[PDB]
């Protein structure tokens, strides 16, 4: 309530050490209103290392994105028929996507 | 202060100037 | 002096602004704990005003009556440290430039694609221009002299005017 | 590298960010071991 | 109604006709070029002045040049 | 062909349309383009829609030129059609034959057509407009 | 025929409603109507000039007339410091009771407007002092221009109408305008001032029953005739003076102290009948120039036609000349608006650096309101000059009659001009705004220190010359036993040096370097819209994507999207382009004399000093600052006197949007749009038995581009006007 | 009308750009233009030598001989037009 959220330091080099803020904590830096720290609070990430595997887990799956969409262009491409099912493709976003997300981010 | 007498001597004056400039815009006419 | 301005280095306005500049970092200062790199960085902030307005003292800059160091661009010789010697810096350095830019326009004239040297660069005759451009006052004179540098005129495109 | 990835490091918009971010990181660091600069 | 011209630099390649989508260009005989026609506009008033045989000539500084004019209900291209 | 339309061609089959003709067309000036189909089919109306064109001989009547020979183009760009004839109907019930004229396309060279607003010199050559002044006359 | 547009048939056979839009449009275009021969176009003129003339004259007649029927002239007189001048009275029958009371001011009990125009200060020094001279002014005025009607009338008839020969007299116009209309009206003025003005300014009563008795010299036509012209300037009015008065007054009629009258804060009475006087001798001298009838005197064709520099170096030399600018009445005017548009900038300049009308310099909201007047009537002017340039290049430059003239070497080279206008309108915008950005940047970063401050030396190194003495210069003027300083010690040196040396006139404003950068600002303007005028003059006659352009005339909307796209390619839109910057000069050199004098008439001159390097300044410091007692004209606790200013500045803001309508929407939007509309109106019941005569069809590309354009400038000058008038009203300094 | 006054494809002006001064020999122009430039120079001078005052020190002689250096030029460039012309 009295800690402004600050997760941007900026690098002194030609005066614009000025934005770095007193945002409280004993911490400078420019105050940040993504609301992302109230984000992790509801998430229950009281601690910092959480965070800093939660970030090597992110880079982790974009790399895995990264090596999906080469891999469906260049080695394995569906064809139309697979695309065009769009009944197939309905039940496993409503289920699959939306249920089971909904279902583990409750448990 | 103006009297009524001049400010109706300057609206006989203005109508006279009045009539005249429709003469003029008629004479250039359309 | 010039224009009735003071030295900086002899302006009250000047120091004013000094202790001023260094007392909204000491304000600042007191909130924090020794040691930590907060601390450390605003210590090194109020160093360097300290030391930015004792360098600006000390070049001999011409303050107003604002207090702020004002720049004569006339061309006297005690303020060339002021608009001429950066003005010679940058003549050489943006005919440096245009000349390396000309030189590599020539050579992707002369070849078979020059639409495709424009786009993708022959990088090293690209660097081979650019670094023979250092002495682009004489090539261009020798240039000018020779009457590589100009198209006579009667060549260039012209509107029907 | 290659003989063809090579020339697509050559096009022009490859060339013009890797040189401004040379020319910009030469100035950053001028600023910053000579700070505050007016005259000469 | 708008009109248009053909000057001598026709080369007879016929775009600009079927460029036209009023029927205002057509192909009439001649002998000044390779091909033995040049165009000609005898249906002017039918012109709307979107000039699509301008954008047609290959020529350079096209053959066929359509000057705006007088405003008709065809030429403003009114359907009321 | 000549002046003459016969008003009893039958008419694609079109659900009515939003994109007719308004009231300056049984006052000013009124088209229509007929043409020759081989099947029954579904084209694509200027005046937005789609209509089934009828196997036989088609009457369709539009608001203006630019119309009909946009339908023109459609009927020969796709499925070749390339009998269709544009007329120009009157309030008075008079009726005036324009595509095809001379029973050629426009495009192909017809001997017996004369060159209308050709000039004998490059379009460089016109004179100024100063030259033309005061007279009502222009430098085309 | 009997359709509106009489004079073009090609319009008049125009189904739409664009044939009622066109024909008020090209009312005035004179030279393309059906049928216009040059004389039948020079007589029209003619009338035109005189009927313009006859308005000019009952406008300033309704000015005399209000100002003497509903005004405070008598109160204002006797106090003009304090008591505020009267426009007119208000009639409104919208007004609420509390806008009746808080319109209700001056020494008058009705609603009523304050004049800001400073009429009343001009009439005060010309000698009117009740409401029967501005009576008897206004009078005389309205059968003047009841006259000027009669003219315009009379020379249409046709016993009356001169002919074609008349018209194109050069010599003869030239003699006559410069020795009569200036020369003989400059004297006729000092004869009024030394009369009448003069001796209203030392207490004596002079009007039409006693000046044909009343001496204004004690001796008269003595020191005249003997040659003792100083007589005349000795015994000038001493620095006791008070002005309507006699305390302290002297008894001369021509001199020339020089600098200002101590009370008033204006220039002397007497300097400026003897000025005249000058100026009148130097007028008649020069109309006797031209031959006309009596063999003495010259022949412009032949001045013209010698002026060839010797081999080659301006090509056929001024031959040709002559010819064109007789029978091309566009470049005549071009020359005519030049000239009147420095004039006017001159006169702006002037009026606020060299101030004439008593107890000016103090009002401020007169001394605003006259300066942004006449600098934006000076940018309207200075683009018209090149629009009809172009216009001349278009339609009436002929290139066999100028082969190798000093005309045609500027088509010549027209590239190298458009060109290095380029290079310096982009070098001058790059350099200022990297100055502007980096204060700005500076002074963000809390080191206001390492601003780049430019102190301008060459404008204050001119200050010292002309006499200022705190740069410490010490050349010229400033310095004194110097040539300069000793040749001219005795006649006009002491009263200009007490005059520039005081820090309450606004005879050369102290500079630093936020006018520098300003300076330079205004030069990027002035060079830009150069640019784009000199473009669309000298691109006129064709360019490479269009070399056919004098066939399609002026104005014309493309010529179609082909070979690239040609939006905007006619010389008309180099003129509609051009009028953005005009507006953005003229707006910035307004801003600059309002900031700066709000800082100086308010003693905080160090203000502007301090806050003109950066853009945040200004924004913060003159128009963030300045628009509070302009915005809370009226308000959720009630109104006062400036809310017709806060009405007036938002109708200038909503003018200025909705010009945004017709200069980004295109006309095919619109056209689609009006014909959906027409389905509408022609297929519902009840309503369609009323029916069009014209079909209503979209605005045409070059009309949408006049309307926006005159929608911009009209919210222009509708929100500026507002701010520049109460800003100064609302802090009275 | 006029006359040709047109010299572009000349050297030198003709004689007829003179006006009333067309038959005067360059002797004589340039005599005076040196006699024009002597008064006038003289006639500034006691401008600026002695200081010109309000109505005192005005002296309209010195006024009307300070117009000779502005003729002066006139005279000079008419001389050498008339030396090319051979008169
Ligand atoms: C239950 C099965 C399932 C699931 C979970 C998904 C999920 C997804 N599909 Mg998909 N799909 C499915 C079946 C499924 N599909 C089938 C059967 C077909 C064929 C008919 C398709 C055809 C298809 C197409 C054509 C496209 C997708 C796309 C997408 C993505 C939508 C973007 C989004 O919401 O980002 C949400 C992002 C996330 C949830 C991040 C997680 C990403 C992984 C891959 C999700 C699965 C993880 C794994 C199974 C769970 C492990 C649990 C473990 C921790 C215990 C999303 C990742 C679109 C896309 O983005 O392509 C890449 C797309 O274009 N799908
Ligand atoms: C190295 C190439 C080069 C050179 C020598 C010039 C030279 C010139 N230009 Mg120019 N120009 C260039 C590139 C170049 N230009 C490019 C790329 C553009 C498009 C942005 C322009 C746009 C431009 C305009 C709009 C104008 C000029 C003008 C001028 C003239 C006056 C100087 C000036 O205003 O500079 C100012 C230059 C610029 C604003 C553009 C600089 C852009 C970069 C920094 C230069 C390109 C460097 C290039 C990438 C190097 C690659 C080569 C390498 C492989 C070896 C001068 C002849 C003016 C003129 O006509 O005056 C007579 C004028 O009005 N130029
Ligand atoms: C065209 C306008 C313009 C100009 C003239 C300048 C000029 C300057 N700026 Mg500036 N600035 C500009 C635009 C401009 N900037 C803009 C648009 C911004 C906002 C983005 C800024 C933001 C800005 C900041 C925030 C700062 C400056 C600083 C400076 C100074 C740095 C001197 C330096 O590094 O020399 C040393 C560099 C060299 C000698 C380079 C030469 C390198 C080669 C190898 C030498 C070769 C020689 C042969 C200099 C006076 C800095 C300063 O000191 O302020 C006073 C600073 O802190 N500027
Ligand atoms: C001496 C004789 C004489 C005089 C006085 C005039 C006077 C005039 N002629 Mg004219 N004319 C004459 C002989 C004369 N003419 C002859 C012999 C010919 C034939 C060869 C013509 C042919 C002729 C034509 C063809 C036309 C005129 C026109 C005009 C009028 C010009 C418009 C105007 O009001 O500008 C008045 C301008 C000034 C008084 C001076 C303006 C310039 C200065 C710099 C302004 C600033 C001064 C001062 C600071 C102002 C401040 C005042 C106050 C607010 C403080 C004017 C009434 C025109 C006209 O309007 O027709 C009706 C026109 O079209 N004349
Ligand atoms: C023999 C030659 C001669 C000389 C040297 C003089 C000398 C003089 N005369 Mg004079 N005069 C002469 C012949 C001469 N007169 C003859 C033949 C007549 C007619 C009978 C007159 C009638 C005459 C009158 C009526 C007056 C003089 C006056 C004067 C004195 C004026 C001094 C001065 O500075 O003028 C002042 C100079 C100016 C005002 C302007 C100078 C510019 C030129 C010279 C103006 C010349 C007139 C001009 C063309 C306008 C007239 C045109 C007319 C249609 C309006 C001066 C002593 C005046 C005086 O007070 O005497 C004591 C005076 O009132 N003279
Ligand atoms: C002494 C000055 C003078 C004179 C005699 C003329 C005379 C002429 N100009 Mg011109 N002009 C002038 C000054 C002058 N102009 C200036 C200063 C500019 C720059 C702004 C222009 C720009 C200009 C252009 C661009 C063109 C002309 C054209 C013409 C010719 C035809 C005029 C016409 O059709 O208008 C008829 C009258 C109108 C169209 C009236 C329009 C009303 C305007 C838009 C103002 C409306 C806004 C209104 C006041 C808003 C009210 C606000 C309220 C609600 C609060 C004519 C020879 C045209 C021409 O034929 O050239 C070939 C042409 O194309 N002039
Ligand atoms: C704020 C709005 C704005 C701005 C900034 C400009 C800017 C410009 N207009 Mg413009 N214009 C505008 C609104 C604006 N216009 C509007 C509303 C209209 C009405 C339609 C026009 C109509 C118009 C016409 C008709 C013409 C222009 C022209 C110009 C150019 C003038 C030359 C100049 O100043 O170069 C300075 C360049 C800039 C200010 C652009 C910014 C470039 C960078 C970001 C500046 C950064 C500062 C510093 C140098 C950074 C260092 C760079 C780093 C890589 C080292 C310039 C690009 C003229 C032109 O092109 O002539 C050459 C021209 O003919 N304009
Ligand atoms: C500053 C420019 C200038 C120049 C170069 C000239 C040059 C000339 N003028 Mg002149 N003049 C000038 C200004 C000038 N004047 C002014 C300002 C006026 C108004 C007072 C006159 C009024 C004037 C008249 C009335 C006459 C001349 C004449 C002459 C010519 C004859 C000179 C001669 O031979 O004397 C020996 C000569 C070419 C005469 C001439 O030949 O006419 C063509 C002639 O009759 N001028
Ligand atoms: C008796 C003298 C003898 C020597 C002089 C002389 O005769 O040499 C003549 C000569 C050469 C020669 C000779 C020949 C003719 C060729 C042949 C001769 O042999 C013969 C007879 O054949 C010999 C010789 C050598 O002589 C050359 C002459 C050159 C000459 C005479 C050059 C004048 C410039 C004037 C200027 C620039 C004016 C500027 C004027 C200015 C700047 C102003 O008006 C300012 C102004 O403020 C002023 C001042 C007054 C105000 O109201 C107006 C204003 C405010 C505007
Ligand atoms: C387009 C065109 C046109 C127009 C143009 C224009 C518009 C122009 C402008 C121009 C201008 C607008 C110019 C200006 C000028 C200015 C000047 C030229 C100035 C001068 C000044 C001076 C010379 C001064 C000096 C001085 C003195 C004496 C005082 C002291 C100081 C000093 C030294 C500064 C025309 C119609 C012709 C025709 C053709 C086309
Ligand atoms: S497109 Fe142009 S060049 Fe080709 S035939 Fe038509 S008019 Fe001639
Ligand atoms: S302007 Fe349009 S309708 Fe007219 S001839 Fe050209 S293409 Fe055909
Ligand atoms: S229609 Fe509009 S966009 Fe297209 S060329 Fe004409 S003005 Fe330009």
């Amino acid at each position: 309530t009295s800690i402004k959220p600050s997760a941007q330091v900026v690098w002194p080099v030609v005066g614009q050490e000025i934005l770095n803020g007193d945002v409280g904590g004993g911490f400078s830096g420019v105050q940040i209103t993504s609301g992302v720290f109230q984000m992790w609070r509801a998430s229950g990430i009281t601690n910092e290392t959480e965070l800093y595997w939660t970030a090597m887990g992110g880079l982790m799956m974009s790399a895995l994105m990264v090596f999906a969409g080469w891999f469906h262009y260049h080695k394995a491409a569906p064809k139309l028929e697979w695309f065009q099912n769009v009944e197939s493709m309905m039940n496993h976003h409503l289920a699959g996507l939306l249920g089971l997300g909904c279902l583990s981010w409750s448990g | 202060m103006i009297t009524d007498s001049q400010i109706f001597f300057a609206l006989c004056i203005a109508l006279t100037a009045a009539v005249l400039a429709i003469g003029l815009g008629r004479q250039l006419y359309v | 002096d010039v224009s009735g301005l003071t030295p900086c280095k002899d302006s009250a306005v000047f120091k004013k602004r000094l202790d001023g500049s260094v007392k909204k970092l000491q304000a600042r200062l007191a909130n924090y704990t020794e040691g930590t790199p907060a601390y450390l960085a605003l210590e090194q902030q109020i160093d360097q005003t300290k030391a930015r307005f004792a360098k600006y003292g000390d070049k001999g800059l011409l303050c107003g009556a604002d207090g702020l160091p004002h720049l004569i661009a006339d061309g006297r010789p005690d303020h060339a440290g002021e608009f001429v010697i950066p003005a010679f810096g940058f003549l050489y350095i943006a005919g440096w430039i245009g000349w390396a830019g000309r030189s590599y326009l020539q050579f992707s004239k002369k070849t078979d694609k020059p639409n495709e040297n424009e786009i993708i660069i022959n990088v090293p005759v690209a660097l081979g221009m650019m670094s023979g451009a250092f002495l682009w006052p004489l090539a261009a004179w020798k240039e000018l002299i020779n009457g590589q540098l100009l198209v006579p005129g009667d060549e260039v495109t012209v509107s029907p005017r | 590298m290659s003989k063809d990835l090579l020339k697509y490091l050559s096009t022009a918009p490859v060339l013009l960010t890797a040189w401004m971010s040379l020319t910009a990181g030469m100035i950053i660091e001028i600023q910053r071991f000579f700070p505050d600069s007016l005259s000469f | 109604s708008h009109s248009v011209r053909v000057y001598d630099t026709c080369i007879g390649c016929t775009q600009c006709v079927r460029a036209c989508p009023c029927d205002v260009l057509e192909m009439v005989p001649w002998d000044g070029c390779k091909a033995g026609q040049i165009a000609s506009a005898p249906r002017a008033e039918d012109c709307i002045g979107c000039k699509r045989c301008e954008t047609a000539c290959p020529t350079d500084f096209l053959s066929v040049r359509v000057y705006l004019g007088s405003e008709t209900t065809r030429s403003l291209g009114l359907t009321y | 062909t000549s002046d003459v339309l016969n008003l009893q061609i039958p008419t694609p089959t079109f659900g009515g349309s939003t994109g007719g003709w308004l009231r300056a067309a049984e006052i000013e000036e009124k088209y229509a383009i007929t043409w020759t189909s081989k099947k029954e089919q579904i084209f694509e109306m200027p005046t937005s829609g789609a209509a089934i064109m009828q196997k036989g001989e088609n009457l369709l009547y539009l608001a203006k030129k630019e119309q009909c020979l946009a339908l023109s183009t459609q009927l020969r760009t796709l499925f070749k059609i390339s009998d269709y004839k544009i007329y120009r109907i009157f309030p008075n019930s008079e009726v005036q034959y324009l595509h095809p004229k001379d029973g050629v396309f426009p495009e192909k060279l017809n001997e017996g057509r004369i060159g209308v607003g050709n000039v004998g010199y490059s379009i460089g050559k016109n004179p100024n407009p100063v030259n033309v002044k005061f007279t009502g006359k222009n430098t085309f | 025929a009997t359709k509106f547009p009489k004079f073009s048939q090609a319009l008049a056979q125009d189904p739409a409603t664009r044939r009622i839009w066109y024909g008020i449009a090209t009312a005035h275009d004179l030279e393309s109507h059906d049928g216009m021969t040059e004389e039948n176009l020079y007589q029209k003129i003619f009338a035109s000039h005189f009927g313009h003339l006859a308005i000019i004259f009952l406008w300033t007649s309704g000015n005399l007339f209000h100002v003497a029927w509903q005004g405070n002239f008598q109160q204002w007189v006797l106090n003009p410091l304090k008591v505020k001048p009267i426009a007119h009275a208000i009639w409104d029958p919208h007004f609420g009771q509390s806008a009746i009371k808080a319109f209700t001011r001056g020494g008058v009990s009705y609603p009523v407007n304050i004049a800001t125009s400073g009429v009343y200060h001009w009439w005060y020094t010309v000698g009117m002092r009740t409401n029967e001279d501005l009576y008897f002014g206004a009078l005389g005025l309205l059968v003047l221009s009841t006259t000027l009607l009669f003219a315009g009338w009379l020379h249409l008839q046709p016993k009356f109408r001169p002919g074609i020969a008349w018209f194109k007299n050069n010599e003869s116009r030239l003699n006559h305008h410069l020795s009569g209309l200036f020369g003989v009206s400059s004297l006729a003025w000092s004869g009024h001032l030394i009369h009448v003005a003069i001796p209203e300014s030392r207490g004596q009563h002079i009007r039409w029953n006693n000046f044909t008795s009343t001496l204004p010299h004690p001796e008269g036509l003595t020191p005249f005739f003997t040659g003792n012209w100083g007589l005349y300037a000795e015994n000038p009015d001493t620095a006791q003076h008070i002005f309507g008065t006699s305390e302290g007054a002297g008894t001369a009629i021509l001199t020339f102290l020089g600098g200002f009258h101590p009370q008033t804060q204006s220039m002397w009475l007497t300097d400026i009948a003897h000025h005249h006087l000058a100026i009148a001798v130097v007028f008649i001298f020069a109309g006797h120039m031209y031959r006309t009838n009596w063999g003495i005197g010259h022949s412009m064709k032949e001045i013209l036609d010698a002026h060839v520099p010797p081999k080659g170096r301006l090509g056929a030399g001024h031959r040709g000349l002559f010819e064109t600018i007789t029978d091309s009445l566009h470049m005549q005017l071009g020359l005519a608006l030049a000239s009147l548009g420095v004039a006017t900038s001159l006169v702006a300049q002037h009026m606020y650096a060299l101030p004439s009308y008593a107890f000016m310099a103090k009002d401020y909201v007169t001394q605003a309101a006259l300066y942004t007047h006449h600098q934006y009537i000076a940018g309207f002017l200075m683009v018209g000059a090149f629009a009809h340039g172009a216009i001349f290049f278009v339609r009436d430059y002929d290139p066999e009659v100028n082969k190798d003239n000093v005309l045609a070497r500027m088509l010549q080279h027209k590239e190298a001009i458009i060109s290095h206008l380029s290079w310096v309108s982009l070098f001058l915008g790059f350099h200022t705004l990297g100055l502007y950005i980096h204060n700005d940047v500076c002074v963000a970063f809390g080191t206001p220190e390492k601003q780049i401050l430019f102190e301008p030396v060459f404008a204050q190194f001119i200050q010292a010359a002309s006499g200022k003495a705190l740069y410490g210069f010490d050349v010229l003027l400033s310095s004194s036993t110097s040539a300069a300083s000793v040749a001219s010690s005795k006649i006009w040196l002491p009263g200009w040096m007490e005059a520039i040396n005081s820090g309450k006139n606004s005879l050369f404003l102290t500079i630093g370097p936020g006018d520098f950068l300003v300076h330079h600002a205004i030069a990027l303007g002035l060079h830009t819209t150069t640019l784009i005028l000199v473009k669309g003059a000298l691109d006129a006659r064709g360019s490479k994507l269009m070399p056919d352009k004098k066939d399609f005339g002026y104005s014309f909307p493309c010529d179609g999207p082909g070979r690239g796209g040609t939006c905007d390619i006619s010389a008309w839109d180099a003129f509609y382009l051009a009028m953005f910057w005009m507006l953005n000069t003229i707006s910035w050199v307004t801003f600059y004399w309002h900031w700066k004098h709000l800082t100086v008439w308010g003693g905080n001159a160090a203000a502007f000093n301090e806050s003109s390097t950066y853009i945040m300044g200004w924004l913060r410091d003159y128009l963030w600052l300045n628009s509070s007692p302009l915005i809370n004209g009226y308000n959720a606790f009630g109104m006062n006197a400036q809310a017709v200013w806060a009405w007036m500045f938002l109708f200038g803001h909503l003018i200025w949007a909705t010009g945004f309508m017709f200069l980004i929407s295109w006309r095919g939007y619109w056209q689609e749009l009006i014909e959906t509309l027409v389905w509408a109106h022609e297929r519902t019941p009840i309503a369609n038995l009323v029916k069009w005569r014209d079909k209503p069809v979209a605005l045409s590309i070059v009309q949408a581009r006049l309307v926006g354009l005159a929608h911009f400038t009209v919210g222009f000058i509708f929100t500026f006007a507002p701010f520049v008038i109460a800003s100064t009203t609302g802090k009275f300094a | 009308e006029a006359a040709d006054t047109w010299w572009g494809d000349k050297d030198y002006p003709p004689s007829i750009v003179l006006g009333i001064g067309k038959d005067v020999p360059s002797s004589i122009f340039g005599v005076t233009s040196g006699l024009a430039f002597a008064i006038g120079v003289y006639c500034v001078a006691q401008s600026n030598l002695v200081n010109i005052l309000s109505g005192s020190t005005v002296n309209g002689f010195y006024v009307a001989g300070a117009l000779l250096v502005p003729y002066s030029w006139g005279l000079h460039v008419a001389a050498w037009i008339q030396k090319q012309n051979g008169k």
